[PDB]
RNA sequence: GUGGUUUAAUUCGCGAAGAACCUUACCAGGCCUUGACAUGCUAGGGAACCCGGGUGAAAGCCUGGGGUGCCCGCGAGGGAGCCCUAGCACAGGUGCUGGGCCGUCGUCAGCUCGUGCCGUGAGGUGUUGGGUUAAGUCCCGCAACGAGCGCAACCCCCGCCGUUAGUUGCCAGCGGUUCGGCCGGGCACUCUAACGGGACUGCCCGCGAAAGCGGGAGGAAGGAGGGGACGACGUCUGGUCAGCAUGGCCCUUACGGCCUGGGCGACACACGUGCUACAAUGCCCUACAAAGCGAUGCCACCCGGCAACGGGGAGCUAAUCGCAAAAAGGUGGGCCCAGUUCGGAUUGGGGUCUGCAACCCGACCCCAUGAAGCCGGAAUCGCUAGUAAUCGCGGAUCAGCCAUGCCGCGG
């Protein structure tokens, strides 16, 4: 059904919890956005390129991308 | 080169036992199709005698005679080229029916007249 | 794909690499005795290994319990297989250039050798002529004579005949009709496999160097039966790291090794090649035809749905010992527009799926979407036989994950 990244859920459900509005990371793969992302700044990391963008209320359903680029940049 | 090859050669239709027949069906050949272009001969010959009561293959035969071109004329090649302008001057016909357009560009080249036999005239004049 | 753009924008001189998760490319990080994996050896200590938690998504590192066999052997030590640690070479390197192997290019016939002669410096004579011609050198005559380049040129496959075998595709006479299949019986027939026979220079005629070719009859494919396949030497002096090996340099063990994550070979412009695309097609309905290659994968078959897909049961190791792909293009009939012809790329919105996911590269369906009803002057490319060409089909995509690569056949 639904993706989703089983581990940038557990730092953010704490600051959920917490109320703090901090920048989560990610190691696993297609790492994907959550309504959870309502207000946190998901700055993955890895070793190179980023995947910032802080997800809204709307923004989540989708990602930054990189996985399936037709183009590139 | 040499042998002077071969041509082969056909057999009549149906009801009207002629090889030229055949041949210009090939004419009206497209896509590999001779039997649809085999019925839009037929059709286009019912429609001639539906239209003159005269015999659609003295007609057929007729038309292609006063087509063969003098100057430019092997015996043959009278055929290749008469098969052509019927052709080309049929596939630019008023008429929507393929059977339609070929028909009334037989009767024409049958009377002496029409896009096709008028085509011929100009080969011949810019021959001699 | 090349030029080019660019944080590197796969590699090499159109295409393939069989399908860009992926190695080759970049950044960052860890380890670097073992060096992701494997083989061999030395030194000290030490008994492999198994189960599991957290950290963790670089798997690195940290911790607990149990903890194999053999001789000397009786309560505990050495040593070997084995583990850890320490060291080294092979290892590993699509990191490059300069024998050999595979293969392409000139694709069709010609070249080479021995004896002898001319005859000397050598070379040539072994095609002078005629007709027919892509390999057992086309043959004959005249020529000095002869031979080889190596059993595939019919060796294999398709079309002819005969014989044998296999029988859910099949079938003449006959009965039961199980409501259409079908059963009983059936070297006859049709299909597949195996062997041999027919195979062009034979019967007759014309010229005849009778070398040969041409025409006709019998037969009927036959003097071309079609395709696959193929030569000293030369050239690209490459490519080849798909495989293997040598030498120089690099490899100094921190891109001087290796591993993982993430990504990259997308595009603005242009060319070359391929595929789909209106003027005669589309839509709907009934419905007899086509071979070859498949497969524990596919998957006929009730119901639900537009489709995809989904729920349940059964069948399979194989087509004359189930079956799937059925259907089907085509063809026939009717019909909507006298240029959206309803062909329809691409982009965009929603939903779904194999798959971990692919949500921004996949695939199917629905709405919109009209580049638009054009099909090209100089020049150029492919093919000519039941070929070109048109259209549809099927298997694996046997060299991995639904993103038209190849081969086979019929009309």
């Amino acid at each position: 059904g639904v993706f989703v990244d089983d581990h940038l859920l557990e730092k953010v459900l704490e600051l959920n919890a917490k109320g703090e509005k901090r920048l989560i990371k990610t190691w696993s793969r297609r790492s994907t956005i959550v309504p959870e992302m309502v207000g946190h700044t998901i700055a993955v990391y890895n070793g190179k390129q980023h995947v910032p963008v802080y997800i809204t209320e709307n923004m989540v359903g989708h990602k930054l991308g990189e996985f399936a680029p037709t183009r590139t940049y | 080169r040499r042998r002077r090859a071969e041509v082969r050669q056909l057999q009549p239709d149906l009801v009207y036992g002629d090889v030229l027949v055949t041949a210009f069906i090939n004419k009206i050949m497209r896509d590999g199709k001779k039997n649809l272009a085999a019925r839009i001969f037929y059709d286009a010959c019912k429609i001639i005698q539906e239209k003159t009561g005269q015999e659609p293959l003295k007609v057929f035969k007729q038309a292609v005679e006063n087509v063969k071109p003098r100057m430019e004329v092997s015996p043959r090649r009278q055929q290749s080229l008469a098969l052509r302008w019927l052709v080309q001057a049929a596939n630019q016909r008023p008429e929507r029916r393929a059977a339609v357009r070929i028909a009334h560009e037989l009767m024409d080249a049958a009377e002496g007249k029409g896009g096709a036999v008028k085509k011929k005239e100009d080969v011949e004049r810019m021959a001699e």
